[PDB]
């Protein structure tokens, strides 16, 4: 009594849906003049996206679909055809789930591997679809213009312990582009993810470093703290070093440097004859990058500085 | 057992079943007097005031819910067989006897239905008996005839 | 046995296994339903059917039944079963409807009334169970350890109630439970505690 379409929509979070309707009763057509439209069998929908197309048809539209929440067993919404009186029991399926789903990973220091991960465990819109990503290597920068990017190819990554789908690169070059997206299917259609990519080179972390020493400078009283340069990469950076009185709890504090030629800074300490603990974290001087991981704990040992004043 | 104890407990367990009706994702606002054209088997829209009928409609009810394999049917339809055993006991307590409702022949159209559409039968349905089942509070303080 | 508040299953154990002597012998359960109540009058059905099940670290063999009828009767019994034969326990009546315990009640929140200097605490009734049931209202200074002094209140649409204290600006805590008021039931846990705020319950009585 009712046809529908078209019947199923598959469309991503905010995406701009239409559908039809033709509704006939005892042998006749109702006009569309008195066609209303049922979301859910819940709420009515307004008459203002209600149109008309001919004496017979009838069209409406939805803005800015929301995501659909997991009602049960079903997993997809309905939508309605209905005279002022009556609704037929066809309807017509609408799914709609999210494709923004966030990437980022780090040029290891090695410059060999690069490694990063997808989750989904969180979204819940989407259910027994097969995930895959894709990416492209052909530009020299990233960012250049907004372009349709018809060009990909396959890859393949598996499941850990956590939902985070990790994935491991093979030997990459340090200044590409790579633009990468996740795709979707499902047995109504397929989507994709929005394009995104990644610099190799402005996104390492360098290494921590290491022959990390400090000792109280004698006859001075100035706590001096040697480091090492990290081998890996060769741009410019800043330290940051962070000490405080060694114990089971340690009241640090923070002190940071911005030029990297310095290898060594002395700064006069509140306590003469303690324990104290240093340790050095490494960053871009730019800013593009990511911050190291924390250098081994590094000691002293308490002995006299200068002569005693009162006896 | 007293009779009172009987009569408590049938309003109880309207309640209950109400209670747990009002608690599925789907029917929360549905309307229990909305008109659907090929959804006409289903028992409701109008009121009912004998026994017979009463254990017709419930018998209807527990078939129809029988179909569904869903989870939170099963417990629905648990507790409408000790509702229809209790409404018996009251029946024979009215010095009236009621027979055992068989199968509705109607209800075998469902076949087509259930397949063309899930959803709405779903809606419906559990609409329909949370209404029947507000009924059957509101009618059964004024203690009909069988 | 005991069924939640959500009155969805029934759960329960039998303790002989570890407290008694004498082991080696297969041990099984045998329920039976009625579709009534089950009868005052003693006896021992003949037909039954098994149900097994598991067994939990703490030595007390804990299962479950998934679907429950709520005004049906069980009969239940322990079967001890020897080599050189059989023996059957004692049997009994346990009834899904007089033995829910409710869940707490929620959203508890305390004040200390304006102008009056008195402690005045509010309460939702639980979803479940649809009967008409009792509160009960614990309350004290907060500290490390807690006095506790309790009030009974045994009304169903009473929803707040209002109670005196001996000193007003110290912090309150409250907790309530719920119980059936028949009495066939058995008692909720503690709600989330509650606590109330410090405020200028009256103009200071001299300068
Ligand atoms: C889905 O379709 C809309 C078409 O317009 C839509 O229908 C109209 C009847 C109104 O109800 C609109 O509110 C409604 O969005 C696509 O375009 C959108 O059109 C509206 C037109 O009003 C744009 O609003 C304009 O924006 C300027 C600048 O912000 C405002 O000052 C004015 O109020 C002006 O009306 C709107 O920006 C435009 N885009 C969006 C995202 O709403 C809409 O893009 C489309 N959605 C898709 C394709 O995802
Ligand atoms: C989507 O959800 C937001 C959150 O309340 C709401 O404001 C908006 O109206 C919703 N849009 C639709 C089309 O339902
Ligand atoms: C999954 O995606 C592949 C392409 O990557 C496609 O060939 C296949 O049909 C999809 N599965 C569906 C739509 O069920
Ligand atoms: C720094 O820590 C991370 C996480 O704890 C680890 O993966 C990495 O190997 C560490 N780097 C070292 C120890 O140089
Ligand atoms: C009891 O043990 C005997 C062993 O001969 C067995 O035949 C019988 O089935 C057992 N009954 C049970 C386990 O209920
Ligand atoms: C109360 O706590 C006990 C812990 O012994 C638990 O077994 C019981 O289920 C709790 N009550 C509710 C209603 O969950």
């Amino acid at each position: 009594d009712v046809i529908y379409f078209p019947p199923k929509i598959l469309t991503s979070v905010g995406s701009n849906v239409s559908f039809h309707c033709i509704y006939k009763k005892e042998n006749k057509i109702v006009p569309s003049k008195e066609i209303v439209w049922w979301m859910n069998l819940a709420e009515k929908i307004p008459q203002s996206q209600y149109d008309v197309v001919s004496d017979h048809v009838s069209k409406v539209t939805f803005f800015n679909l929301n995501e659909t929440k997991p009602r049960g067993k079903f997993t997809y919404d309905a939508v309605y055809c209905c005279n002022e009186h009556e609704c037929h029991h066809r309807y017509a399926e609408l799914y709609v789930i999210d494709v923004n789903i966030n990437i980022s990973c780090e040029t290891d220091g090695y410059l060999t591997k690069m490694t990063c991960r997808w989750s989904t465990s969180t979204i819940q819109s989407l259910a027994e679809s097969t995930l895959q990503l894709r990416y492209h290597r052909s530009s020299l920068y990233c960012s250049d213009i907004p372009s349709i990017h018809p060009i990909s190819e396959p890859k393949d990554c598996y499941l850990q312990s956590d939902g985070f789908y990790e994935c491991i690169f093979q030997p990459i070059f340090l200044l590409s582009g790579y633009t990468m997206w996740i795709r979707i299917n499902h047995s109504l259609g397929s989507l994709d993810s929005p394009p995104t990519c990644v610099l190799p080179d402005s996104v390492v972390k360098p290494l921590p470093p290491s022959s990390v020493k400090a000792e109280i400078t004698i006859n001075i009283g100035l706590l001096k703290i040697s480091w090492e340069k990290p081998v890996f990469p060769e741009n410019n950076l800043q330290f940051q070093i962070r000490y405080g009185l060694s114990g089971k709890e340690v009241q640090w504090k923070m002190y940071e440097v911005y030029d990297a030629k310095s290898k060594s800074v002395s700064l006069p300490v509140p306590d003469l004859c303690a324990v104290y603990a240093v340790q050095v974290r490494c960053k871009r001087l730019d800013g593009l990058g990511y911050w190291s991981n924390w250098s081994n704990p590094a000691y002293t040992v308490v002995m006299d500085i200068k002569v005693p004043m009162r006896g | 057992v007293p009779i009172q104890k009987v009569q408590d407990d049938t309003k109880t367990l309207i309640k209950t079943i109400v209670t747990r009706i009002n608690d599925i994702s789907h029917t929360q606002s549905v309307s229990s007097k909305q008109k659907v054209t090929g959804l006409d088997f289903i028992p409701g829209l109008h009121p009912i005031l004998t026994l017979s009928k009463m254990d017709q409609t419930l018998a209807v009810y527990q078939q129809i819910l029988t179909s569904m394999p869903s989870r939170n049917v099963i417990q629905i339809s648990n507790d409408l067989e000790n509702l229809r055993d209790l409404l018996h006991v009251l029946a024979f307590s009215k010095s009236c006897h009621l027979p055992w409702a068989s199968g509705l022949e109607t209800l075998d159209s469902l076949g087509g239905v259930l397949e063309a559409s899930g959803y709405s039968t779903e809606v419906v349905a559990l609409s329909r008996l949370q209404g029947s089942l507000q009924d059957m509070l509101w009618q059964l303080d004024l203690s009909p005839g069988c």
